[PDB]
């Protein structure tokens, strides 16, 4: 972790790798500039040589995000509803960073700030939803910008941010100029700086200090052979919960907040229109709504997905007519018995739905809901704090 | 810089023989994240009075044994702003000489390869023609030769870059005596021609043109 | 690397070697005189036994900057156009510290600052791109030299310098008196 | 002076501290379905086990003055 | 104004696995300090001890409980 | 040097000798009254 230059993609188990869509949070820590009171110099923070604004917060911490522009492009858009799904919220050019945020962000490919449009201009208002292939972004935003936004704080992909430090005397708002310092509710506190990375090359982070430099080195490549899933026990009676552990580095996007992703499973829905399908942020870490669910699964190949975003279930493998394994609700989703007739019974995995988003999550299509286990761990489970699994064996299984 | 990131642009080519050029040294013609960061400014008169010795000079030959194929070609990346100036149907990429610097063609220009370093770290003194994302500014051509070579010099010591090819070896490995119905073994080729980056770790993907052979069973 | 005192030319792969127009930073970290709200004493430093004059940064760390004369000289005459190449700013003299920085410079054989000369007298007012061959530095800068500067940070070897700590109470800019931080 | 509030975490989520005279940083955690069960004893206000009355997370910023966002 | 104000002290309620471990995490320059505790039924820590084994006539009985769980 | 106190004549070489017109400096560097304020 070197001294006081903290990088999120920073795991030994998975070897320093990033991949897809993640933001990386950057922090620095250290007892010479942590006073917030005075206006202290901001630290100088590089990425691939490219100079990396740092905000300070309330904690006596300088923090900043960043991601790969190409992949917050296409993952903002299937982001068809403000803040739920993968939303960055508003796509501005370079040169905005001193009319939209207060300061000069001119070294970074792009920035993306929480805001929405109100005048759909051509020019001079970024874009809200983002590009399907990616590219460089020409669109600028000006002050004009923040003030016509009706709806603050649309990125979802950061939610736990900490308090900018405030205005007082000489210090400036996060020391260094935000024009809004309300954070996770206000225009500009978190924002996202877009860089242009090299698929299987090496991302450089560097604290310059005096007295020596801090580095750390990522790879940005495809992380499936880092993916794995597990199940506590080999063999299982039969009332017994299945506690299924997914490590997966891709799915934690979040690197501040508990990641959760909703998925359709039924591998046996014969449907036409049916496909096995994965959503983001369907539900919270406490089992509350947190947004809509937005379909993925045409847009995992540009993802950097490899065979590794999609999770299928199949209730009976031997086509026994009894089926072995249900669903049932837990203290990290919410889930739902649609059909509620007598004929049928707990043990009817087909008969659970979700009621909020009933076309692709209905009756049928077993959804599966898993939680990550800590705010940037990369580990996620089926079981909740009171050891309630989503997936149990059937009472009349053979 | 004792703080900063060092660049550095070389004049390099040797065999540009115009009355008026000369191979020359320029500081900061580019950024560490690639940006202008200023002019260029005549080096090449001065370096015997800035403590030089036979050390502050790059210089390259893209065709050793004249044989028409140039074997090193320049290409632009991530600490560099190159463009082919010669945009002509006529030639294409292989051509070093139709590379140069828009902002700054008196010097710079077409002709005479322009050739940039960076200095890894603030205050190492190493530097490398490599960026971040592992493209280097040299690159061997597509069409070269096997056996011809190309001539690069610093510190007055040259070293040749020889193109060559090499035999590949595949080996299926069965784990024990016998390979039967349900088991992984792994199947391993050598084969240094596929190794095009020293940097990156690269994978036969049938998508890809640039991968020349994939195994078939 | 000692305990508390960093030299930029100290690597042993080198063996303490350096040459050519280079700068070279001096820094010094201890927890004696870390803080930045009180006014602790500058801290003694020399090269071969002349004063070295060092700035408080916010980091609570104390910095100092030196080069060659003839070298910085020589180096300074290729930069033909302003922060550009390798420029040291202005030659100014030994004397001129008190006027332009603020603090007594007398102990060096000149100072390089990083502004640009509007009148170009033949005493008052420094040299802007220094001499061909070197020598000794004995056009002088005042005062009225900085206010009519046009274009300031015109040094293009050094360009990451951490920031003068701010005038509060009884602490000065840069603890020692800088004029602009 | 105004200092940095210190970075502590509970399973990896932020538990705020308040500075006291001492100059040492506090902070108070529990069980969520603890103090809920043992707050319903406490019949008479400020007897038995009073864990005084349950808010949201996000209702810190509009009762104590700052965000608890990341408690349950 | 402690322990006869609005807001302080207050406690920060976290969701717990039981049988499950307990992290709290502090982050500071030059590396981090961690606790790890149980969240578990704590019977096996109980006992009581009595001061002798045979008791005259008006001797006071010494009687010493020592559980984990009644130190709220 | 001893720790706190500095005198400009205490040259090993020369074996702490002074002599003629020459001014001799001391110098106390401490932690404990190096503040200005």
């Amino acid at each position: 972790a070197n001294a006081n230059l903290f990088v999120s993609a920073e795991n030994s188990q998975f070897d320093n790798y990033m991949s897809g869509p993640q933001v990386i949070e950057v922090v620095v820590i250290d007892s010479d500039i942590n006073d917030t009171d005075e206006a202290k110099g901001e630290p100088d923070v590089t990425v691939n040589g490219k100079v990396l604004r740092m905000v300070q917060a309330v904690d006596g911490n300088w923090y900043g995000y960043f991601a790969d522009r190409d992949q917050a492009q296409i993952a903002d858009s299937t982001a068809t509803t403000a803040d739920s799904g993968l939303d960055f919220g508003v796509f501005c050019a370079s040169s905005s960073g001193t009319a939209a945020l207060g300061f000069s962000t001119t070294e970074t490919d792009g920035i993306a700030i929480p805001i929405t449009i109100a005048n759909a201009t051509a020019t001079g208002n970024g874009t809200q939803t983002g590009s399907s292939s990616g590219g460089a972004i020409t669109t600028t935003c000006a002050a004009n910008t923040l003030d016509a936004s009706t709806a603050n704080g649309t990125i979802n992909v950061v939610r736990e941010a900490k308090d900018p430090v405030a205005a007082s005397g000489s210090v400036s708002v996060g020391q260094i100029g935000l024009k809004n310092g309300t954070a996770n509710s206000g225009p500009n506190w978190p924002f996202i700086q877009l860089y242009e990375l090299n698929p299987t090359g090496n991302v450089v982070v560097q604290y310059n200090k005096g007295g020596g430099v801090q580095s750390t080195t990522l790879t940005f490549d495809t992380v499936d052979q880092f993916a794995e899933l597990s199940l506590d026990r080999t063999v299982f009676p039969r009332v017994s919960q299945v506690h299924a552990t997914i490590t997966d580095l891709w799915l934690n996007i979040d690197p501040t907040d508990e990641d959760s992703w909703t998925f359709a499973t039924n591998t046996k829905n014969t449907t036409s229109s049916f496909n096995v399908d994965t959503f983001y942020q369907v539900f919270d870490e406490n089992g509350a709504s947190g947004g809509s669910a937005l379909t993925l699964r045409t847009t995992l190949s540009s993802l950097m997905c490899e065979d590794n975003c999609v999770l299928t279930l199949d209730v009976d493998a031997q086509s026994s007519g009894t089926p072995v394994v249900t669903i049932q609700d837990n203290g990290d989703s919410i889930l739902t018995q649609l059909n509620a007739s007598s004929n049928t019974n707990a043990n009817n995995a087909s008969a659970f739905g979700i009621s909020t988003e009933t076309a692709k999550l209905g009756t049928g299509s077993i959804p599966v809901t898993i939680t990550e286990q800590g705010p940037n761990s990369g580990v996620f489970g089926t079981y909740d704090e009171s050891d309630k699994s989503v997936l149990k064996i059937t009472d009349n299984a053979k | 810089d004792p703080t900063d990131e060092d660049s550095w642009t070389f004049a390099t080519n040797t065999k540009n023989t115009t009355s008026s050029f000369n191979v020359d040294t320029f500081y900061q013609v580019f950024d560490e994240n690639g940006a202008s960061g200023g002019s260029a400014l005549t080096l090449r008169t001065t370096l015997s009075s800035l403590m030089c010795e036979d050390n502050c000079v790059l210089t390259l030959d893209v065709d050793a044994q004249s044989s028409g194929t140039p074997v090193v070609t320049i290409q632009d990346n991530g600490d560099s702003i190159l463009t082919q100036l010669n945009a002509s149907s006529n030639t294409n990429a292989n051509n070093a000489s139709a590379f140069g610097i828009s902002t700054e063609t008196a010097k710079l220009g077409t002709g005479s390869i322009p050739v940039t370093i960076t200095e890894q770290g603030p205050n190492s003194g190493v530097f490398g023609t490599y960026d971040e994302s592992d493209k280097s500014v040299l690159k061997i051509t597509d069409n070269a030769k096997r056996g011809t070579s190309a001539s690069l010099d610093y510190n007055e010591t040259p070293q040749t870059i020889l193109v060559g090819f090499s035999f590949a070896s595949i080996d299926i490995q069965p784990v024990t005596d016998e390979w039967t119905s349900g088991q992984e073994i792994p199947v391993v080729i050598v084969d240094a021609d596929q190794n095009k980056n020293s940097r990156a770790d690269e994978d036969l993907d049938l998508n890809n043109p640039d991968v020349t052979l994939i195994p078939a069973l």
